[PDB]
Order: structure tokens, then C-alpha cells, then sequence
């Protein structure tokens, strides 16, 4: 059951974990501060490991997203970001989709956890190119299975 | 005598824009441009607005000729931007002439528009791109050219001014060395035309390129200036209406330049609006406006240099200020700054080899224009201090 | 139902007198396009907005939806098959240079209709000269249309490309495109369809017609100048070489070489004509509320009122096909340039000359034509004005 | 050979044109006028500078030992043909110096013809004028 480019999101860091962290936060600046903290739990992905994920490029910031199906028949997602803010957004996203089947991922509305945590309308980073591409790549991946 | 408040007042976007420090990517537009455009797309079907637009359009190449001190309006070719202008020179002038083993010298400071076309035509012809590196002040090392130039050297591609460092190389010398070896020179003026518009006759420039949208003007419109004999030597670019004289199933003949080089319906709106930009701009002393923009950039650079971990890539007290902060990713800073009300740019600025040379994978860039103010500098410094507190 | 007065009222250029009958050269613009342009040039394109929050969002939304609105017009299967260009002319040159040129062998053949606009002929002559291939003429049938039934005679094992206008800018005529495509695909050829007029009047369903490449210009489609489209099947856009080199189309670059984006971005170097994409998006969004079949019937009905009356004047000759909204004509012993000038003085804007279709006018036996082209903002009053102005011009040129 | 500058002069034109105030009369009278420009045969259209614009126009010259310039030419379109007649009346028999001295389009101003000249700028007249300038150089 170890996975390629392992991360805690969806297993040890849960939607419940995140709701507890984020629900008390009403100031936009503190939301960015906690995104930055959260992204520290996503391990750095060495150059050699990036080349097995899809580069979801953009002007300002490189983000990687890759996936596979685990021995339990559930999708496993992995990735990295250079910017620390987008790394936190990536962790939120990994929390939403890790260990879901293709079917469950087609059932889920894009970025719903971000609305739940008060992140989507409130932070412009949430509505930026980087995160919308990431969202699209999950959809693409769920279809491709 | 330049009055910033007079210049600033002509820019309707300014109230909504907050603090706009990304003119080097694209410039805000004065009322003259908005209004000339409104008039053109609204123009009564089938006489005083009509004639004013007609004079804007017919005078447009001449207004470009006056910016550049071109000998005449027929050395001005309309394109969709600096990018198409350079590709045209590469494909229409260079490609029929280059032989395997010929050399094209390209500075490491070049924007991708003045580098990728050269890689491409090199691959097509068996010519070789040869790198012109930077000196210790971060400028293309013009003093090294004699050593880089060989009997195989045919073309020198060199930016008048970098969109990163704001740095301008010693272009008069460079061109004198290139011409001594029988080379032609592609000058990328996309920034220079905005800040220090080139005297193309004095500098003896072979070809010069710039974009309207950076010169306070429309998108989808740019210039290629070339010496008349080089425009005549160029092969046609796109084929179709307007460039052609006679056509049959046996072949075709073409107009001479500049029309030879301009197939199809012009970007009439873009010509008319760039004409209005240039006419409006001609009422300002460009040296004085540029000294103002530079003085704000300096005020910003000195303030930020007081914060820990600051580094600047700025050359020659440029109006462009590229910089980074130790341990802070440029993406995170650009995002927070935008949330604070400051618009600037981060990333590689289409200059990946220059950034590789400088040892970084991206930078922030704040670029100042004559509509920026001292408060814009205060606001930027305020937002940086608030951002750095969140990020370090 | 289509309401002409409703359609006409959206054009500021028609608020005061003038009769405009040159829409086949360039179309008037609806308020939506004028206002979208005004907004784009009056607001920062950056990520900060402090006062015009909703107006900035709408500009972003027009820009982001633009490819999709073109895909919807053409029934393309997805928005990544839409590439921005300067115009139909650039679109066709890109296909000649980036698809055809690396694939053409000496002696290969490119069939080009004799009714082609120069945009869809000159790039084929150019690429033929570059590769040793040959342009082959597809002549006109009886009805003055490209003779699609002649294709089996003209097609050989060396035939590679068919370049065919969906709709002529002189006659208004449309060849049987579905049948030409079936013959071309039987032989493994690819088809370049010039839709600069067809996209306005009868926008092509590129899936139903199995069109390989389709080109049109924004400015004839009630939109900005300086913007056009190339549609290509995804496999063909993928096969294409990059077009211009520079930012946006590259992925990685060093002094050792470069890699590119996939299509469409691979084919779109440098700063886009962002005003043009936004204005075109606004044109298409605006036009989507009208039934095009009805608006076109309206425009053709007017061209028929005009042609019927004009045919009662001695020496009249029409080149009009299929009751088109385009009416090209002449008068025996009267020069088209004298007529256009006098009509302009009478307040009718028409076009005279060669219409970038020299081979067509040579096949027709003429040196130039007058052309009146109608659009859904035109009226019956326009028709009476044109006819009267022709009468007064004729009395002067007697 | 053409009457303009000899049989037809600035004065004869003024008697025709100066009294006209209706734009249609002006055009009517331009079209009348050009009837009197002979049809340039193929043989010496060859000896002229051809211009394709909507309208096709021709402009040739000869220079006497004296430097007196004889101009010839033609127009497909009859209204440009007319305007060409005015132009030829202004320039026929002039020297390169007298040509660079005058404003060649004073004559049009003088006859109340500026709007008609204006309307036909794009299809011959710009070009005709420029080939007048170029011949004097
Ligand atoms: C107008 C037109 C073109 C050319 O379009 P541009 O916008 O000038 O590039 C090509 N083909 C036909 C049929 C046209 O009507
Ligand atoms: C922007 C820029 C270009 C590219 O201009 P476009 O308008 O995108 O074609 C080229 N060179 C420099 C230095 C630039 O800043």
C-alpha cells in the first residue's frame, strides 16, 4: 500500500482536519497564512519524480499533477508546486480527490471543498489559472481511467 | 516641461486600476486611443469624423516614420506585433540567403521573439545560432563581438532594451562591428520604442521592430521598419489580396514594399488607434517623461533595498525594476501584491536564457510609466512589507 | 421570428443617413462590439480592480469563452480546434506553410477553384513554387459554380489538397461542398475551405461536412478588424509545424533549441490581438440571439428586390448566383468606377473593381464589376435608394 | 496630341466651370470634358507609365530641347478621364521648374472642382499627380 510520491492528504489530513483549521478563519490574510502552512505537509518532488506527472504550466508558477490507480481500486494523486500558496491549494485539492474512484470524481462538483473552507470566492489565488487547470486535469484523469 | 498630472489625467483606466506597475507587459491607453477606436467602429454608414479618421489612417506610417526618424513612410510595414515583424525578417530576408554553416549571433538577453525565429531559420538552413553573452553590468557584451564574429557571421539579433533588466546595450558600436563584417542587424525595439525610441537613420539600423500595445496603443498591431533596399530585397511574406499586383493560375506578381509585405485586409482599427497614440504622445517630451518614470523606479528600488534579502536586476536606472527576495517565491509575492491592490508581473518574462544566465527561474517585475506617481511607490513598498510578513 | 428593425437598431453606424451596401467587404458593428472594445481599452488588463469589478469580470469572461463561441458557430467538437489569426488570409497561409509545405512532393497537385479569392490561391501558388508541386484549376460549371462533378477527372494519385470557397465574394455562389469533400477524401486529400463569406451567411457545420480546415475573418462577421479564425481537425492541428516562433507558443527554449505547446497555442506566437478576440466573442454572443436562416433570407430577399428592378434598366447584367445576398453586376458601356463614385456621391456605399478574384472575372469575361451586398440591417428603403441612385448615375454617364 | 493647354485652357475651363454651383453639373461637365481627350492607342500606352488602381490610368511625357514638357495619358473611367483633362490643362507645355514652382492642383481649386477631385483621389488622380512630380525629376 505505499504509493508513488506519498502525501498525507485524504488519509491523515482529512476534510475534517481542514474544516477544523479553516472554519475559524475569517480574515483573508490568515487564510493565505494557513494555506502556506498546510502546503508544508506536501513533500517536495525531486526533478526526477516530476517527469512522471503532468506539468500544468502557467506563466508565474510551475505545478505538477499525476495519478494512478491503487491496489484497492481507488485513484491516487500526487504533485508539487513551486509557489507556497498554490502548494497549499494543491493540498486542499489532494484532500478532496485522494482515494476516490473515477465514478466518485465525476459525481463531485469542481472545487467544492474550497467553497466549504471559505477559500474559493474569498481568495483570488483560488480562482486563478493554476488551480483551474489543476481542477481540469483531475476531470481529464477521472475520464481517462 | 513635463507635467505628470497632465499625462496621468488622460488615462481612463487609472481609477479602477489601483496601482498599475506592469506597463512593460502592456500599457494603459489614453482617451485619444479609446476615442479614435470608438469613432472608427461607430462611423456613420456612407463627414467630419470620417475625414479625421481618414487622415489618422493615411498619416499613420508617417507618424511612425517621425517616431523613428525613418527616411520616409514607405520603410514602415504594418504587422500584428514585434513577434510577426521578427519572423518576417527571419523568413523573408534571412532564410533565402543563409547557407549551411552561416552564423547568426543572438544576445542572451533576447526576448523569445528575437531568439526562437532564429533557432527556427537556423534549423531550416543549417546555419548556427551563436550566443552573445552579458558583460559584468548585465548588458549584451558588445565589446566581445569582434571575437565572436567570424567570416561565417551573417546576422546579429540584439534587443535595443531588455524587458527584464531595462538595460540597453551599446547599439551604435554593435551595429558598426556587424556592418564591418557585412552582417545585417535585427533590432528588437519593443521596449526601446516606448522609452528611448531609436533614431533608425543615426544608428544605421537595418530592421527595427515594436508593438503598438506597449506604446499606449491597440493590440494586434506592430511595426517592421527596414531600409528600403532591404524591404525591396525581402521575399513576400503572406500571400493574398493587396500584396499582389497580377494573379493567374500560372503565377503572380507583387506590389513593391511596404504593400508587398502586407497581404489581406489591414488591421484598420489597430492602425488608426496606433496613429492616435502616436499623435497624442508627440505633445510630450519623451526624455522628460522617461526621466520621471525612472525617478519613481529609483525611489522604489532604494526603498526595497532596505528590506532584508532584496536583490535587483535593474540596469542603468531603468524604468523597469526586476527583483526578487531571498526565500520568497515570486508567485506568492505577485498574488499577495494583487490582493493588496498592486498590479505587477512575475515569472520568466519570455526570457528563459537571460534568467538562466542570472541564476534564477523567475523574478517579479514592477515597471513604471509616466502615469505612475510617488504614491504608487509608497503603495508598492507598503504591500511588499505586508506580503513579506505573511511569507517569511 | 426575425425582426429586421430590431437587428438594425443595434448598429450605431446606421443611426444617421447613409445606405451601406458593402458588407461583403466589411460589416457594420453592433453596439455590443463597440462597447466591449471601449471597455477593454478603458480598463486595466491586470489583476487589480478597484471600481469596475463586474465590467472587468465580463471582459475576462468574453476572452475565456471566445474559442467556445466560435466552436458553437461551426459546430466544432471542441474549443481547442479554434486558432486565432489576423484574418482568413493568415489562416490559409498557415495551412499552406505548416500543413502542406512539409508534406508536398515534386509533381504533387493542389486543386484550386477558379472562383477562389486571392487569399485561397496565392498561398497555394507560393507553396507549389517552394516544393515543386503544381496548382490545378477546378473550372466553373454552367451555373457559374466550381464544377464539383469534374473532380473525378482532375484527381490523380498525385492530388493532395483541394482549396475551395464555401461561398464566392463575387457571385455569392456556393458549390456543392459536401460532394467535393467526399471526392477529395476518397483520394486521401485534405480540403482548405475558405469560409470568409460562408461563415457570415451560411456558417459551416464542420462536423457534418467533415471539413479539414476552415478559415474566416472577424470583420465581415460584424466584428473587429485584425482578427480571424482557423478551424482544423485536432489531428491536423497536431500534425502542423509551428507557425511563427516566439513567446506563448514555446514551452522550453535555450540556445540549443526549443520545444512547443500543443495546438492551438503552438500556432499562436506572441501577444494575441486581445481587443480582436474580445470584440469577436461579443459579436458572436450578440449574433447567437438571431436565427441566421431567417436573417439571411431577409438579406437575400432585398438583393432579389434590387436585382429585379435593376434588370429593367437597359444593358444590365447580373453575376449573382443562387439568389445570393451578394449582387455583382454591370452596365454595358458604363465603367464600374464611374458608377461607384457617383453612387457614393448619392449616398450609396458599394464596391467596384476586381474583388481579389482576377481569375474568376477573367472566366466571366470582365475586367471588374459593381457589387452591392446586403445584410440583415438593410431595408426595402435601401433598395429604392440604390435603384434610384443607379438611375441618376446612368443619366449622367449617358 | 491633345487640346489641353493649347485649344482648351485655364480660361476656357473657367468659363465652363466657375459658374457651376451644383455638384451634378460639375460631374456632368467633367464627363463632357474628357470626351475631348483622344483614346490612347496600344502603341503609345506602351510608351507611358501604367497605373492599375478599380480604374486603370496611363501617364507619359516627352521633354523638348527647351525643357517644355508634353504629357500624354488615358483613363478607363470617364470621370477620371475628365479630371485628367483638367490636370493636363494645368501642366501641358510646362518646364520642370514651372512644374515644381506651381501648385499643380490650384487649377482644381480655381474651377470649384476640389470635391470631385477629392472623390476620385484613390483611383488615378493621386498616382497621376505623383507621376507629374516624378517626370519633373
Ligand atoms: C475577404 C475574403 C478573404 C480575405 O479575408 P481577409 O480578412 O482580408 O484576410 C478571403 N476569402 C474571401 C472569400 C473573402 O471574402
Ligand atoms: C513584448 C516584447 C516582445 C514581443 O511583442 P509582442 O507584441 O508579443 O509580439 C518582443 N521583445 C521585447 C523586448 C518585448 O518586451
Amino acid at each position: 500500500n505505499p504509493q508513488f510520491a506519498g502525501h498525507p492528504f485524504g488519509t491523515t489530513v482529512t476534510a475534517e482536519t481542514l474544516r477544523n483549521t479553516f472554519a475559524p478563519l475569517t480574515q483573508w490574510e490568515d487564510k493565505y497564512r494557513q494555506l502556506i502552512m498546510l502546503g508544508k505537509q506536501l513533500p517536495a518532488l525531486p526533478d526526477e519524480l516530476k517527469a512522471q506527472a503532468k506539468e500544468i504550466a502557467g506563466c508565474e508558477n510551475r505545478v505538477w499533477l499525476g495519478y494512478t490507480v491503487a491496489e484497492n481500486g481507488k485513484m491516487h494523486f500526487f504533485g508539487d508546486s513551486e509557489g507556497r500558496i498554490v502548494r497549499g491549494l494543491l493540498a486542499v485539492l489532494l484532500t478532496a480527490v485522494e482515494g476516490k474512484t473515477a465514478a466518485e470524481l465525476q459525481a463531485q462538483s469542481p472545487l467544492a471543498l474550497f467553497d466549504e473552507l471559505g477559500l474559493r470566492a474569498q481568495l483570488s489565488a483560488s480562482r486563478s489559472q493554476g488551480l483551474n487547470a489543476l481542477s481540469e486535469a483531475i476531470i481529464a484523469a477521472a475520464k481517462q481511467v | 516641461v513635463f507635467n505628470p498630472a497632465q499625462f496621468r489625467a488622460q488615462f481612463p483606466a487609472l481609477q479602477d486600476a489601483g496601482v498599475y506597475l506592469d506597463s512593460a507587459a502592456t500599457a494603459l491607453k489614453p482617451e485619444a486611443v479609446v476615442e479614435a477606436t470608438q469613432q472608427f467602429y461607430s462611423l456613420s454608414a456612407g463627414f467630419a469624423e470620417a475625414q479625421r479618421l481618414t487622415a489618422r489612417y493615411e498619416a499613420a506610417r508617417e507618424k511612425v516614420a517621425q517616431l523613428l526618424n525613418a527616411p520616409d513612410d514607405k520603410t514602415i510595414v504594418w504587422t500584428r506585433g514585434t513577434t510577426e515583424s521578427i519572423n518576417m525578417v527571419a523568413q523573408c530576408y534571412a532564410r533565402p540567403r543563409l547557407q549551411p554553416g552561416d552564423e547568426i549571433i543572438v544576445s542572451v538577453a533576447e526576448h523569445h521573439a528575437n531568439l526562437v525565429p532564429w533557432l527556427m531559420v537556423a534549423q531550416q538552413t543549417g546555419a548556427k545560432v551563436v550566443k552573445l553573452p552579458l558583460n559584468a553590468q548585465r548588458l549584451p557584451d558588445v565589446d566581445l563581438l569582434p571575437e565572436l564574429i567570424t567570416p561565417r557571421s551573417r546576422i546579429l539579433a540584439l534587443g535595443q532594451m531588455s524587458n527584464v533588466t531595462g538595460g540597453c546595450p551599446d547599439l551604435a558600436r554593435a551595429i558598426t562591428f556587424a556592418h564591418s563584417a557585412g552582417m545585417v542587424v535585427m533590432v528588437d525595439g519593443a521596449q526601446g520604442a516606448v522609452h528611448f525610441p531609436a533614431d533608425v537613420q543615426q544608428l544605421d539600423i537595418d530592421f527595427y521592430a515594436f508593438s503598438g500595445h506597449k506604446l499606449y496603443g491597440p493590440t494586434g498591431i506592430g511595426v517592421l521598419y527596414g531600409k528600403s533596399e532591404l524591404l525591396e530585397a525581402m521575399s513576400p511574406w503572406l500571400g493574398g489580396g493587396k500584396m499582389v499586383h497580377e494573379v493567374s493560375f500560372d503565377g503572380f506578381t507583387t506590389q513593391s514594399a511596404p504593400w508587398k509585405l502586407e497581404a489581406g485586409t489591414p488591421n484598420v482599427a489597430g492602425v488608426i488607434g496606433l496613429s492616435a497614440a502616436l499623435e497624442w504622445l508627440a505633445d510630450y517630451d519623451i526624455n522628460q517623461a522617461e526621466s520621471w518614470s525612472r525617478s519613481l523606479a529609483t525611489l522604489a528600488e532604494d526603498a526595497l533595498a532596505k528590506r532584508p534579502g532584496f536583490r535587483s536586476f535593474r540596469c542603468q536606472d531603468s524604468s523597469l525594476l526586476a527583483f526578487d527576495f531571498a526565500g520568497v517565491h515570486h508567485s506568492d509575492m505577485v498574488t499577495l501584491l494583487a490582493e493588496y491592490g498592486i498590479a505587477l508581473r512575475a515569472g520568466q518574462h519570455c526570457a528563459q536564457p537571460l534568467l538562466a544566465e542570472l541564476g534564477v527561474t523567475g523574478t517579479l517585475r514592477a515597471s513604471f510609466a509616466p502615469y505612475n506617481t510617488k504614491s504608487d511607490v509608497d503603495a508598492l513598498v507598503n504591500a511588499v512589507d505586508r506580503a513579506l510578513e505573511l511569507l517569511v
